[PDB]
């Protein structure tokens, strides 16, 4: 949706990251 | 997350996968 775009284009050794579900 | 081209495969997005194969359909998991 155009708001979810607008909020998505506004918010940026040994440590893994796991991804979501 | 590891490539494990070093190391049935199948690559997910949370790492690569043995032992499992890929299934077209879906349901609850
Ligand atoms: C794993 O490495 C190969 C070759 O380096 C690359 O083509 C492939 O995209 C890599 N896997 C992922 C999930 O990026």
């Amino acid at each position: 949706s155009p708001i979810e775009d607008l909020l998505f284009n506004k918010v940026t050794n040994g440590l893994t990251v796991l991804p979501p579900l | 997350g590891v490539n494990c081209t070093e190391v049935n495969v199948f690559q997910t997005r949370a790492g690569c996968l043995i032992g499992a194969e890929y299934v077209n359909n879906s349901y609850e998991c």
